[PDB]
């Protein structure tokens, strides 16, 4: 085994918002889901399309690696076959997904007593949001018939909202740091895998 | 666009400026209750300015999508909330002198001074002294002179200013587009719309004194009574055919008559429930009293409390070290903050303060789905009813039994318990007429049924009537006795408390029904009953989300209001106060002055 940096995204000072949602390529290494398994209990632990022991043990093409951060009530979006305010205008599943879902509380490292406004989501879009795609753009979302030229103001909005993050909220609202796994097969020989 | 996905979103944004500013004010407030210092004064009015410029500035812009045209009733309750001009439809010389008169009025009534008629030294205020002596005094003599003293000093430096508050804000409520101020204050309990459960303005109107008609007979056999046992306390000073000074209830106003029971106490030599020895005698703590609590709440069926409750609530009082506001709340600081701030000590009210503070935060962690400006109770009479409902359940013996604060014997005979309703009925039966009272003339001093220069002689004429009560000396049309209240002086509803105390067995005789409870009402505890719990909060769970008209009928099954629930938890005091009453004298003359 070469240790893919399993232990670098899973492991990082900082990620990015949940409207961003960055991606390396791993599959460099042998699977190591030991120390998933560790780290701290989990909140959710929900593959879907393999069983957990049953890993570490299968030959994946490639594996993406996809960090961000939420918040507890919301975890419960990333999945198929869901409705939400994250799953409709942030990140998608599509309904044939196959991956596991890591999740697990982050109060210590990604909350402020002030507030923390650093981590941004989108809360409206003139569209939906097709699987596996990004959408970066601040672009006014006009409400009304009266189209804006880009200055906010009567049903005029701004789009990417700020969380705000502090120590006392509740476990619903409280930072929740999220890693979900990608398997995919291509028509190139698997290498990417143990003995 | 219909007005409908411009108003969709509207409250897409507003949901989610407002929770933060919210709980940036929450967090202030609770600061300052929790250190009284300098800077947490000024971190309250930064935030609380910060919000009141976000409101207005979301209350001017929100007026735009009409109301006419948008079909959800939902997204149309929100526009009812955001789209509505208070104070803020008056002349810009008009909302500062109203101001004015509001913060005059506070000062005044703060700020209360008797002083004695002779020694210019002692000048007794309101709490304590005068409450103080309204309390814990069997003279006469004395306790006509503070009643005359606080309405003689503060009713007349209180009337000119209440002429002129009766002027503007009727002015404000032609103007919002309204009929009259006391039709604004009854709009709370308007819900237009939904076929089968509307409830107009004046149709509380009706409601109200059509069921207090049906309370009459056992008031006036409370009354009779009352008056019986205060004979032999004060002699030669009232009379059989008719009513009772208002100067000798116990309270100042008489809204209470709780100071009254060691006058009346019925078979005494028999006392009631107290287990605050036991307290002491089994080393019971705060933690463990609302541990104890946590677990009713978890045998009808309904949740934990979070960690956060357990961490970030202050239970006890921190000492001198710090100066915090003494008073049981209850604090929804939004997003997931449940917090309660009380200083606990060992005793049994405590005990029961404990209980309804967390039903509470009960009922708050309820409806903490629904959007914000729906998190509130159906009516400014539900939050209050479900917090004392649990309060008469955690209070029955059985389950007093069923802890260990009383010895496994512990003989219920009857005896006892006619002691427990007599001193639960005067706190209960003795305030409703008070508050109907009040309420109708409140209500009339505004649609100009009843001219100035008879303020005071409608009120008097009100209270021998409605009341029993009779006032000691003669009032001139100068003072102003309703004034002296504290609710009156300020801008707060009265009739909120007339609706709890009605819905509130309601509440209660539904729930036992629920949990297959055999016997009196008064002796039912809904402990270990699933199905009470579940009743309950497929009501708590709403909010206003739903016109209150359903949410009473989903757990009660009427359609409205009623009284005969609350006549049923009296039927044993009822027949034992006909009982002793046949050789006495029910009813009352309205002409037997204390002063000819
Ligand atoms: C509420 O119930 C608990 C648990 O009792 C169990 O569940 C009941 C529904 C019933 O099926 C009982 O037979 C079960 O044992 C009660 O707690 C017990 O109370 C009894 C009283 O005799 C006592 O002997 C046990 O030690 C208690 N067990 C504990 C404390 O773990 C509780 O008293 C009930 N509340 C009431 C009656 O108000
Ligand atoms: C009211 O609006 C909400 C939010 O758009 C929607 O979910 C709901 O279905 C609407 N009510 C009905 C049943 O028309
Ligand atoms: C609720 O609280 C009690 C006491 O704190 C605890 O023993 C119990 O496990 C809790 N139950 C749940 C379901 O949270
Ligand atoms: C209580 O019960 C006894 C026994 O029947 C009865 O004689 C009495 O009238 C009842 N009332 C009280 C409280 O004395
Ligand atoms: C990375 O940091 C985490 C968080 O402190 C720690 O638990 C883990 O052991 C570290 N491992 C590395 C260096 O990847
Ligand atoms: C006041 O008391 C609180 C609670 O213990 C504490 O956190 C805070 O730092 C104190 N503030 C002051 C004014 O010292
Ligand atoms: C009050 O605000 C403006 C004041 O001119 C008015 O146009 C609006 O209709 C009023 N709002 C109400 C009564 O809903
Ligand atoms: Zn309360």
């Amino acid at each position: 085994t070469n240790l893919c940096p399993f232990h670098e995204v899973f492991n990082a000072t900082t990620f990015a918002s949940v409207y961003a949602w960055n991606r390396k390529r791993i599959s460099n290494c042998v699977a190591d889901y030991s120390v998933i398994y560790n780290f701290a209990p989990f909140f959710a632990f929900k593959c879907y399309g393999v069983s957990p022991t049953k890993l570490n043990d299968l030959c994946f093409t490639n594996v993406y690696a996809d960090s961000f951060v939420i918040r507890g009530n919301e975890v419960s979006q990333i999945a198929p076959g869901q409705t939400g305010n994250i799953a409709d205008y942030n990140y998608k599943l599509p309904d044939d997904f196959t991956g596991c879902v890591i999740a697990w509380n982050s109060n210590k490292l990604d909350s402020k007593p002030s507030g923390n406004y650093n981590y941004l989501y989108r809360l409206f879009r003139k569209s939906k949001l097709k699987p596996f795609e990004r959408d970066i753009s601040t672009e006014i979302y006009q409400a009304g018939n009266k189209p804006c030229n880009g200055v906010a103001g009567s049903n005029c909005y701004s789009p990417l909202q700020s969380y705000g993050f502090r120590p006392t909220y509740g476990v619903g609202h409280q930072p929740y740091r999220v890693v979900v796994l990608s398997f995919e097969l291509l028509h190139a020989p698997a290498t990417v895998c143990g003995p | 666009s219909t007005i409908e996905e411009q108003a969709k979103t509207f409250l897409d944004k507003f949901n989610h400026e407002a929770e933060d500013l919210f709980y940036q004010s929450s967090l202030a407030s609770w600061n300052y209750n929790t250190n009284i210092t300098e800077e947490n004064v000024q971190n309250m009015n930064n935030a609380g300015d910060k919000w009141s410029a976000f409101l207005k500035e979301q209350s001017t812009l929100a007026q735009m999508y009409p109301l006419q045209e948008i079909q959800n009733l939902t997204v149309k309750l929100q526009l009812q909330a955001l789209q509505q001009n208070g104070s803020s439809v008056l002349s810009e010389d008009k909302s500062k002198r109203l101001n004015t008169i509001l913060n005059t009025m506070s000062t005044i009534y703060s700020t209360g001074k008797v002083c004695n008629p002779d020694n210019p030294q002692e000048c007794l205020l309101l709490e304590p002294g005068l409450n103080e002596i309204m309390a814990n005094s069997l003279d006469y003599n004395e306790r006509l002179w503070a009643w005359e003293s606080w309405r003689s000093e503060v009713g007349k430096q209180l009337r000119p200013l209440y002429e002129e508050y009766v002027v503007l804000k009727n002015e404000m409520a032609r103007a919002n587009h309204y009929e009259d101020y006391g039709d604004y204050w009854r709009g709370d309990y308007e819900v237009n719309g939904v076929d089968g459960y509307d409830y107009s303005r004046g149709q509380l109107i009706e409601d109200v004194e059509h069921t207090f008609e049906e309370i009459k007979p056992l008031y006036e056999h409370l009354h009779a009574y009352v008056r019986a046992k205060l004979m032999n306390a004060y002699p030669s000073y009232i009379s059989p055919i008719g009513c009772l000074p208002a100067h000798l209830l116990g309270d100042m106003w008489g809204r209470f008559w709780t100071n009254l029971y060691s006058l009346t106490v019925p078979f005494g030599q028999k006392p009631n429930i107290d287990v605050t020895d036991a307290m002491v005698d089994q080393a019971w703590d705060a933690q463990r009293i609302f541990k104890e609590a946590e677990k009713f709440f978890v045998s009808v069926g309904l949740p934990n409390m979070t960690q956060g409750f357990w961490e970030n609530s202050m239970l006890t009082d921190p000492g001198n070290v710090q100066k915090a506001v003494c008073h049981p709340t209850a604090w929804d600081l939004g997003k997931g903050d449940f917090r309660i701030l009380m200083c606990t000590k060992v005793t049994m009210d405590d005990f029961l303060t404990a209980h309804h503070e967390m039903g509470h935060i009960q009922y708050d962690m309820a409806y903490a789905a629904q959007p914000f400006l729906l998190r509130n109770g159906a009516n400014e009479g539900f939050h209050e009813a479900v917090g004392e409902i649990m309060s008469l359940s955690a209070a029955t013996p059985k389950h007093l039994k069923s802890i260990g604060l009383l010895s496994p014997d512990f003989q219920e005979d009857n005896e006892t318990e006619i002691n427990f309703l007599l001193k639960q009925a005067l706190t209960i039966v003795g305030t409703l007429p008070f508050t109907y009272m009040l309420e109708k003339w409140r209500w009339m001093v505004f649609k100009g049924e009843i001219p100035k220069d008879q303020w005071m002689k409608k009120w008097w004429e009100m209270k021998r009537e409605i009341v029993g009560v009779v006032e000691p000396v003669p009032h001139d049309e100068t003072y102003c006795d309703p004034a002296s209240l504290f609710h009156v002086s300020n801008d707060y509803s009265f009739i909120r408390y007339y609706t709890r105390t009605l819905y509130q067995f309601q509440f209660q005789e539904a729930l036992c029904q629920a949990a297959k409870h055999e016997g009196p009402l008064h002796k039912c505890d809904i402990s270990n009953s699933t199905e009470a719990g579940q009743k309950l909060f497929n009501m708590l769970r709403l909010g206003k989300s739903e016109p209150w008209t359903l949410a009473l009928e989903n757990v009660v099954g009427a359609k409205n209001m009623n009284v005969r629930p609350l006549l049923n938890y009296f039927e044993p005091l009822f027949t034992w106060l006909k009982d002793q009453n046949k050789n006495s004298f029910v009813g009352w003359s309205t002409d037997w002055s204390p002063y000819a």
